[PDB]
RNA sequence: UAACUUUACGUUGUAGCUCCCUUUCUCGAAAGAGAACCGUUGCUACAAUAAGGCCGUCUGAAAAGAUGUGCCGCAACGCUCUGCCCCUUAAAGCGCUUUAAGGGGCAUCGUUU
């Protein structure tokens, strides 16, 4: 059926990848938070992990080792959209829903509001499905 | 003022307890609180490292840094002051201006030439800062570039490192410098040195000025000048100290003494396991193979057998094997000896026959003087002038010794002489963990907070009367260890459900679930060849899965035996060996005179393929039934007897007064929890714990003989009788206190609150109205509060950030990481449009993987595309909202971590100020709050209008009651690009959002955004207000 | 284990030379060059390598200068010290404030260092 659900993973706010299912968005939090370590003085000691065990290369390596503790601050907010482009249902709640939830006012308080806010988040994730 | 008894689940991440009150007798009678601490492991969220040591070596960068900073700051200060260095030529900061960048051919010319002092001082910089290595896995890499190159100069025609450096490396490639993980490029300081001296040696010949002066000292001054290393001291202070004498250092495995101490200790815990008999060895045995890790090299398991005279069966205990114990093991070796012996003989000093004639002391001082000093200058220096110098560079040739033993030297040698033959205060509250004496992170963190939880037991209630401590079997393990256990447990599950397909395939006709029973049936009478372990008849596999044919039976009783073990278990049929009672095969089979049943039983039990652990237990008879069964009942593992010794030393419990701490075995708290009715849900829940907590404080002494006793009833037939419970209702009143909902039924509404909780408990459990008392509150999980102000400032790569005035962050991106999405967001994409196609076409050819298709080499390409340069790494821009400015405002950062987040009001609307690690080390604290889209240049501006309510940590207890809804829990992240919180639910309830969390909460209008404050105990939850903004610094 | 000595890599900045390649203007002339400017490949240098905070230290009237095998900064743990939150008791007043005492909790405080 036509709802396909995606993964916006975003750090500091600031979109970074978007994927299809939650392991890779989660996998590919390590490889940035690994490769980012591996940038100054944790590399000398992160170069004898993909050595000395044969998980050679980062991703291999997180793809077998994987952990829950992927850092702070990467937001992987899981939004599914339909074959239409109109946005559903985010995380567990709907649409129509969300914005009462995490914009906080329901349908009946200001619907023109929405075309300024609820279309912002279309063409705002319309930017962001590319 | 009441007798009560504590139990603990002490974990890596959580320690839940439970205090259960108690009559005079110590039998439990009543539940009066419990409850859960979860906390963050004490390491590394990832790989499991250890956070000093990660500590420890970005403190140890810095000062590798500062120092060469300091060093080539005080190079320009001697070459300011050592003649001339055309003074006031130096900028504010006080570098070189105008420094000629090709020191390499100045090195190179520098022989026959007059280098101009600009030139001059370039070469000689560049020599202090790429000063070399010194001899002082990785590091053997690294060593073999030193000496491939050091090699090079003495045999080759080139006289300074640097001039065949240019000369050769220019022929091979574009690059003389080092480069990733190439060593062809490293040098050696000796080299240096010499290289130093002749260019010396050269400006002088072609008078050069500024050659002769005080810098060709201070030159070396600052060249070779090098901080020292360690001493005992260290060894004495960072590990243990001698009772006898703690002014004594410690001693090393590399000393003979240590070595022969280890030897006899292990002889000492060395038997011989034969036919079930567990037998020390003898004295002559002893004489007998003493002599073997002297005259000969290792001792393997399988050789020491071949050595004595036992049976071919006899395998040994001791060797912690996890299974296939059909291979040997090795029991020890002389290091020391045996390294020493061959470097005498490499160096010829020693043909393998020949006694070492060094005394045994002699060798205990060569083993000391080469594992105190980790330099050989020293060692070569000081051997506290002992012995001769041809064998010190035959030692010094190979031989590197660097390890340490638990004892003190004179101790030890005190001691061997008498062993060669055969031989505070008690307070109310817990004192800290001495960290001296459990140096594990993981274990001091879980026993602090332990302690804390003792302590605010111990202030609500009072002294415990008794302490029921356990914990769990990862506590006390390296992380691969963990790993490797939780792995095990991965795999003994496919193997749990391969071995249940197989059981249903051998027996589709059986109905219902292949519970543990029927599979350990079928899978132990494989390994039982097909034969029952008492009269040794072949018995009807039919009739295996129904009951009554056959039952698990344990050989060993279990009322004075006490067992429990995966495979300690004889597949009986039942109603032909009923006899046996708690007698043991010893008797039953009547083993006390070698009978005839007696010998088929044991030739049954060993020659038919059976664990061999299993034909050992089976086979005893010959025990300490107390002293085994108190081995199978408690635990003696280092954390668990430290725990007893401490906590029996330094507080206060009113007990019986001859052993008030109890650390049990998590094998029978797993059987009394499958006995008193466990069933429901775990793992998926953070309260399990407070269950085992509750379970383990009513194993009381009396308990465990009222389970002896009932199963001596059991034994024998002695004829649904209950098995003994703690009380009546015990589960039921277990659960519900725990979960809040009853037995089986996981989808009941939780009763968390008071009133609620009671209404349930008296309508369940109306026949026990002791089920219902004053400290009847539901479970709430307490986290760790992490109110901490510090952690990393900024990620680790530095990203140019000349266009910041678009959100574009340009960086260098190696191509075997390129992949399609980075050529999209590619500078030169259309400024140099032939090479997006270029490096395209090779993303399409291998499908989108950089690794595999710039594994070749990429190069650029002329009009008429000839060959002219190559890739390596190109720019890729990327969108960059805000960042730390590092590097001097060189290049920009991406944020860590928020260490604090304020709220304000003013508009019944909470604004949320994100407090980041960087800003809080300049004292910045932000006048901005959050809103959605808008950057933080537009973000809304902090002033007096707004209201100050309270600020936010991580892990800090809060409650949003939005219109639709309300959410309780712990605080964890903010979007920052969307301003709404996360909120951890306090058990961490996987049936509750996204695995236990609250993402996407609504804070900017919801009708009260306020925290709470949470005690030690999950008690006490009570709002807190702050007055006035807290200062960052 | 402890801590160690390190050179080395990398990221960013600057400058030199060098790759392609923009408009640009100059030269002719239509794509090839000369000056620029702006991007940027590679190489060689120096600078920084957490954000930041302290000393020592010789001058000295100090803006500052002269100096050094220089020290601290991503952790754990703690409550002698200051502070936050929190109860408890007493004292007054005007629940609220003040004062005083006690017990905690947690760090921006303290120790390991």
């Amino acid at each position: 059926m036509n709802n396909s659900i995606k993964f916006h993973v975003s750090y500091d706010g600031t979109a970074r990848a978007l994927f299809n299912t939650k392991e890779q968005a989660e996998k590919y939090c390590l490889v940035e938070e690994i490769n980012d370590e591996m940038n100054g003085y944790k590399r000398k000691s992160w170069e004898e992990k993909l050595r000395e065990e044969n998980c050679a290369s980062v991703q291999d390596w997180v793809e077998k080792n994987y952990t829950s503790s992927y850092s702070d601050l990467f937001n992987i907010c899981e939004i599914e959209v339909s074959s239409a482009g109109q946005l559903v249902k985010i995380d567990n709640t709907e649409v129509d829903d969300f914005v009462e939830n995490c914009y906080g006012f329901t349908l009946e308080d200001d619907l023109e509001e929405f075309n300024k806010a609820k279309q912002y988040l279309q063409k705002f994730y319309a930017e962001c499905e590319n | 003022s009441i007798n009560y008894i504590l139990g603990l689940d002490i974990g890596i991440a959580s320690v839940g307890w439970a205090m259960v009150e108690i009559d005079e007798e110590e039998n439990p009678i009543r539940l009066i609180d419990l409850g859960v601490r979860v906390f963050e492991r004490a390491e590394v969220p990832k790989t499991g490292d250890s956070l000093a040591m990660a500590r420890r070596l970005a403190r140890s960068v810095r000062r590798l840094t500062r120092r060469r900073a300091h060093r080539l700051l005080r190079t320009r200060r001697l070459l300011k002051r050592e003649g001339v260095l055309q003074a006031a030529n130096f900028d504010e900061n006080g570098l070189i201006k105008s420094l000629p960048n090709t020191p390499w051919q100045l090195r190179a010319a520098a022989l026959d030439r007059k280098l101009t002092p600009l030139e001059w001082s370039a070469v000689l910089l560049h020599l202090i800062k790429h000063r070399g290595y010194l001899s002082q896995k990785e590091l053997g890499a690294l060593l073999k570039g030193v000496a491939g190159n050091a090699h090079a100069l003495q045999t080759g025609d080139f006289r300074t490192p640097a001039e065949l450096a240019l000369n050769k490396f220019e022929k091979e490639s574009g690059h003389i410098r080092n480069q990733r993980s190439d060593y062809s490029h490293t040098f050696s300081r000796k080299d240096l040195q010499a290289e130093l001296i002749l260019l010396f040696e050269k400006q002088k010949e072609f008078g050069n000025p500024h050659v002769s002066g005080g810098l060709k000292e201070g030159i070396e001054t600052l060249l070779m000048t090098q901080r020292p290393a360690l001493s005992g001291d260290a060894v004495q202070k960072m590990l243990g100290h001698c009772t006898f004498e703690p002014a004594e250092p410690k001693a090393a495995k590399n000393t003979y003494t240590a070595e022969r101490f280890i030897w006899l200790t292990k002889l000492n815990n060395l038997r011989i396991l034969e036919q079930g008999s567990e037998r020390p060895l003898t004295d002559t045995e002893r004489a007998t193979l003493m002599d073997e890790p002297y005259r000969k090299s290792k001792l393997t398991y399988a050789q020491a057998r071949k050595l004595l005279g036992l049976e071919d069966t006899a395998f040994f205990k001791g060797l912690r094997y996890g299974k296939d114990n059909a291979e040997a093991s090795t029991l020890m070796e002389m290091k020391a000896y045996h390294a020493i012996s061959r470097a005498l003989e490499k160096e010829g000093l020693k043909d393998k026959k020949s006694p070492l004639n060094l005394s045994p002391e002699l060798q205990d001082e060569i083993g000391t003087a080469f594992s105190l000093f980790k330099t050989d200058e020293d060692i070569t220096g000081r051997l506290k002038d002992r012995i001769q110098p041809e064998i010190l560079e035959a030692l010094l040739k190979h031989i590197s010794f660097d390890k340490f033993v638990q004892i003190s030297l004179k101790a030890l040698r005190r001691i061997v002489p008498l062993m060669e033959q055969g031989k505070t205060e008690e307070k109310i509250y817990l004192p800290p963990i001495p960290a001296d004496e459990i140096r594990n992170p993981v274990v001091l963190r879980a026993l602090s907070q332990a302690r804390k939880v003792i302590n605010g037991v111990v202030r609500r209630y009072g002294s415990p009367a008794r302490i029921h401590i356990e914990t769990a079997r990862e506590v006390g393990k390296s992380f691969k260890d963990r790993k490797e256990i939780e792995k095990r447990q991965e795999e003994n599950r496919k193997d749990r459900e391969k071995a249940a397909a197989k059981f249903r395939e051998y027996f589709p006709n059986f109905v219902g679930e292949p519970k543990s029973k029927d599979i350990l049936k079928l899978r132990l009478y494989e390994q039982q060849h097909g034969k029952c372990l008492y009269s040794g008849k072949e018995i009807n596999l039919g009739r295996l899965n129904e009951k009554g044919y056959v039952e698990i039976d344990h050989a060993l009783p279990f009322s004075r035996t006490w067992d429990d073990s995966f495979n300690n278990k004889v597949l009986v049929l039942g109603s032909e060996n009923q006899n046996k009672g708690n007698q043991t095969p010893y008797e039953y089979f009547n083993g006390k005179d070698n009978s005839r049943e007696w010998q088929e039983f044991k030739a049954r039990v060993e020659t038919s393929r059976f664990p061999r652990s299993k034909k050992q237990r089976i086979l005893l008879q010959k025990f300490d039934e107390d002293g085994f069964k108190e081995r199978n009942l408690n635990d003696t593992r280092y954390v668990n007897r430290f725990l007893c010794q401490f906590v029996a030393d330094r507080m206060r419990l009113t007990g019986k007064g001859k052993k008030r701490v109890f650390a049990s075995n998590g094998q029978i708290t797993n059987l009394l929890r499958g006995f008193w009715g466990l069933r429901k849900v775990r793992a998926e829940n953070d309260r399990h714990h407070a269950l085992d907590a509750v379970v383990v404080a009513c194993s009381t002494v009396a308990m465990q003989q009222k389970i002896t006793r009932f199963v001596r009833y059991k034994e024998m037939n002695a004829f649904k009788t209950h098995f003994p419970q703690p009380w009546e209702f015990f589960a039921q009143e277990v659960m519900i206190r725990v979960f809040g909902k009853p037995d089986g039924k996981p989808e009941f509404e939780e009763a968390d609150t008071l009133e609620k909780l009671r209404t349930l408990l008296a309508e369940k459990l109306s026949s026990r109205p002791e089920a219902v008392h004053e400290y009847v509150t539901p479970l709430f999980v307490s986290r760790a509060p992490n109110r901490k102000m510090s952690g990393q400032g900024h990620m680790e790569t530095v990203k140019s950030a000349k266009r910041l005035d678009e959100g574009v962050s340009v960086l260098r991106v190696p191509l075997t990481q390129l992949k399609l999405k980075d050529l999209e967001k590619m500078v030169n994409r259309e400024r140099e449009p032939k090479l997006y196609e270029a490096l395209k076409a090779r993303l399409e050819a291998h499908k989108d993987d950089p690794a595999k298709a710039f594994a070749e080499p990429f190069y650029k390409y002329d009009k008429a595309g000839n060959r002219t340069q190559q890739v390596k790494a190109v720019r890729v821009e990327q969108v960059q909202k805000t960042g730390v400015w590092v590097r001097n405002h060189n290049g920009i950062a991406d944020n860590a971590t928020m260490v604090r987040v304020d709220v304000f009001e003013k508009g019944d609307k909470y604004y949320l100020v994100p407090i980041y690690s960087w800003q809080v080390a300049k004292g910045i604290l932000p006048d901005r709050a959050v809103v959605q889209g808008k950057d933080e240049e537009d973000w809304q501006l902090i002033d007096d209008s707004f209201n100050f309510k309270f600020s936010l940590h991580p892990n800090d207890l809060v409650e949003v009651i939005t219109k639709k809804a309300r959410m309780f829990g712990y605080f964890a992240s903010c979007h920052r690009g969307t301003g709404n919180i996360n909120i951890r639910i306090h058990d961490l309830d996987h049936k509750i959002g996204k695995n236990g969390i609250l993402e996407g909460i609504g804070v900017k209008t919801a009708l009260s955004f306020q925290k709470y404050q949470i005690d030690e105990l999950g008690k006490e939850i009570r709002p807190c207000r702050l007055k006035k903004r807290p200062p960052v610094r």
